[PDB]
């Protein structure tokens, strides 16, 4: 399936596949498309193409109205009109099926993506701040200004939003205390999957490890999104997105096991604060974000949202004392 | 069915 | 050297001396432990401790649901709790050393084999996926249920890993040699008399493997070269006995022959688990969790038994590869022994 | 499987085949690698390479400052670029398959080991202070200094660390079974005549260790125990050849033998290494590094050379270890090898 | 050799061993030593003694609206005098050596360290700010007031400062550094060595094996310790600054595999009149050392307040542009023990 | 006295 956008000045129509690029990490998906513009207008008028990798982390005009603007990580500008040498050497067979399609005035695009881009994440907004935004994102805009290449002016300018989503760990440890002096709480959450996506969910295989004394109240696991934030300060905020429990106690002396199942859904948190959500096509229905990732750490650090997800596994022992641990996991898309 | 594991316990 | 798993329960704590315990011929080496155990919850509650020869061929839950599980080929069952009075009769001198160290309430256990089980022996996994495990091996669990000895489950269970082995016997068996004829459509004269003389028949890790390939020539066709592979025969029987070829080492110099004399060369490899680390398919004797292993040992069949031995029975066979012009890649094979 | 350093400084990239190189018995396994390199810097600058097989017996700027540093035994030097007049005739397949898939630049090279080297074999650190580092081991390096191949410095070297590891021969030798009678002052008879009686004569890293063990007896002094010991002779020749004894393994049950008649059991033991991890002055064979190693194989003597061989010298024994009332330990040694 | 404290009104003496403790691991260092009271001044008041582990960050009479004090993260109190059925179970041998040379009075005192307490560790003023400071003592208090046990003031209360200061594999950092204008693998930086735990009295060896730096020429290889000055108040704060750093122009060449070992000597008497580099503690005007790195124990209920000395040898290279490219390790230095 | 090391390169 195919998807336009055409101006309210019938000027600069853009066609293109796919909404969802997939973010493979040796490539990228790159863009394919392409502009249908008309000449009687734009008699010695100059088509380009853009692709923007921006960061919001607020309102347009007050963080407009700032110190900074955004401090854009990434923007692919090339020449659509006039087709400096017409330069596509592979054309594609999107292109193949819209050059068919359409009047040839449709002049072909490409964007190529770079290594050191991060994904599409916005925070959750509030249910009290109205206007609190903040958010990573990829666009595309096909232009014209009088100006040689290196300005624009809003119009003539065509948006439109895509995304660059990014397409056997055991954890055992002991607990000593002051009153208590038995090793008393060893923990294995152990698991047999590390990278999920929407779909498969989460059992998490917890073996009791426990000796005898201060009667171990309860267990529940608990999946935290973890979102580091880096614009000035890295930050980073906890939320639970999904939580599931039972009432299965362990006794003194003894090696329990439970396997915890649990399903963050997109539709339970909907209307809440905090839990990013990756990026939406400007209102459609998305997904929970998936977990980002700083490759190796290039030489600029990812300014940027930066997921992660984890499973908490959280215990209460008398009188009801909330111990935990917690391991590292990644949640990314699957490709077609 | 016939039970599991814990899954690791590499000396004393 | 002497480990215990303390079981995080502090109801069984189970002292071991050594995890490979030598299968031998005459007899196997028994297992030698105690169980120190703590009265303020065990209140009539009741120790036991368990050998389970267990084989493995898939998934933990996949293969659980269907119709099958593991057929475990043994199960020994002791009771710890509550003594006889004064259970255990020879008491091994290690459980001299932990019951003098340990309490009044640590608890004997022992753990006799008998002649039908196998060794702890797995294959070597893939590099590449979809979720798969295989291998026998031998464990030890201690626990304690209500219920009698004839039912357990979790929340009292401590477990540990130990090794059984073959090793062959004091005998080699005739020197294995070999040197074959080969007749064709093009080329008349004998044209391949070659004598594969070796020195032994059942080596172990970390001797040599040379090969004494004596070419008797009298012919045409130009022959190119003389390749020397050590086969690992990887034989399976689960649902049905099955060889999967790879070459564990393979070595090769140009040592070309001339037509019509006897020319002879030693080919000499060393098949080392280090080179064939993170390489598929190629069977290692099973190891203990995560420690490192040695090449998969070979196993041998009993002459003659009313069941057919179920699993992998490893068999390694030197191939001697040659390559004649215009590449023609002519070869044999012979028994011999890894054990 | 093919492995490469490329050398620090992006110059002479060495490519080999394996690390762990077959001391064989007719011959020893030579080295065949390639070595990268590029023209821009190198130019008149003369590349070479060497294999520096070496000693190591201590402590690096401490031993500089001394009057000796280490007896490198041997070290082979040839001349990869620019070449005498372009010297590879034989190629290595591997040396065919490295010039065509690397760039045109790649120099071969070639080192054939002699006869009069031991092996590559460490001592055995301990837990404590266990760096007196001993070991010999095979080194192979590129190198290029202005200066002729008799000079050299470190800013071109390239440094890969490979084994030669002893591997056994192709007959053993007669069956050993050799000890005391033991005559007393107190107690008169013949009193323990025993018969630690073998199987073979040269084992490795794959079989055990079963002693059929014999006695004959009219006792007048109770036997109560025979413990069966395998030890090691850490023979290291510095100065002096050095027997450092201590048991890899041994095994015992309590088996009681009456008086006036004869008694027999096959004890058994393996020596792994696991269970000897952790612990001191145990020789094992060379490791590469940091990657697994085992136990060392024996090393032998050749029958008559000019110089005494200066290293560690292992050699292995069953001590035939009884306990006799009221607790004299008495026993015996025999020979035995794990080449 | 052994000393005392006396107080303005002779009233109360405190004889002890030595004002360096060891902070040992699996124990601590005890404090030992006898107070020396008289008589008649001292009818039917009540003697104690007292230590008194501190957390300092600023100004006497001025960080006092902190909203609290010195928040002294321990404190121990035992009861000298009159002695309580005393359980001086173990008497020490230098408390011996005390009781009969000193009149049979000498009351012993004796306090064990709990484990999540850290060692005596200061920063270092600058030479210009004059009325700051900033580090953890160890000190301890012998008084007497006219009370329950919980009123206390000075002038009987004498007070003398002591310490508890703490009496791997060949570590070795090989990173690559990939660029934007640069393809090569560009700098492989191998600072191996051979120790891990050094003291005051041997040097640094830093076996820096240069791995091709080319297509953009190095200047050279600086090496720099530096001192990581942790303090955790209301924030944990690391203050970078180094203490020692030496310095030879070696060269290395495009296509040609550098090491050169690079000798630095930290001193005190060069770092003596400097800024923001902790030194051990130190008595009341005596010479003291360069500060020993003071470890985390693993797994306390509670953080550690104080200043939590490491250090590190970075090695900053210097590439053509002046570039000045770097790497760190853990790297800690604790004392030698008697 | 003749010489020394780097000191690492486990594999390819």
């Amino acid at each position: 399936r195919v998807f336009k956008k055409s101006s309210p000045n019938c000027k600069l129509t853009v066609y293109l596949g796919k909404r969802d690029f997939v973010d493979h990490l040796d490539k990228v998906d790159p863009v394919d498309g392409v502009v249908l513009v008309d000449p009687d207008y734009l008699k010695d008028r100059k088509v380009f193409v853009t692709l923007t990798c921006a960061f919001r982390y607020g309102r347009e005009d007050l963080d407009v109205l700032g110190l900074s603007f955004r401090k854009d990580l990434f923007i692919a500008t090339y020449q659509a009109f006039p087709p400096m040498p017409n330069p596509p050497r592979p054309p594609t067979r999107l292109q193949d099926r819209l050059l068919k399609k359409l009047g040839q005035h449709a002049h072909p695009f490409f964007f190529t993506i770079p290594q050191n881009l991060p994904c599409s994440v916005t925070l959750q907004p509030g249910p009290e701040d109205t206007g609190k935004a903040c958010g990573v994102d990829f666009e595309i805009r096909a232009f014209c200004a009088k100006s040689i290449e290196e300005k624009s002016h809003k119009r003539n300018s065509v948006r439109l939003i895509i995304r660059k989503v990014q397409f056997q760990p055991s954890a055992e440890t002991t607990r000593h205390f002051l009153m208590s002096d038995r090793r008393s709480l060893h923990l294995e959450a152990s698991l047999d999957k590390e990278l999920y996506y929407h779909g498969e969910p989460l059992n998490v295989n917890v073996h009791v490890t426990n000796n005898s004394a201060k009667t171990v109240k309860k267990i529940r696991v608990s999946v935290r999104q973890y979102a580091d934030i880096c614009l000035f300060s890295t930050a980073q905020y906890k939320c639970p997105v999904a939580q599931l429990e039972q009432d299965d106690q362990v006794s003194p002396s003894s090696t329990f096991c439970k396997v915890y199942t649990i399903t963050p859904l997109l539709s339970d948190n909907r209307e809440k604060r905090g839990l990013a959500l990756d990026g939406q096509l400007k209102h459609e229905d998305t997904n929970l974000a998936s977990s980002t990732i700083v490759k190796e750490g290039a030489n600029k650090e990812v300014l940027g949202i930066l997921v992660s997800y984890r499973v908490k596994v959280k215990l209460v022992v008398s009188r009801g004392g909330d111990v935990s641990v917690e391991l590292p996991f990644v949640l990314m898309h699957p490709k077609p | 069915k016939y039970s599991a594991k814990t899954g690791l316990t590499k000396l004393i």
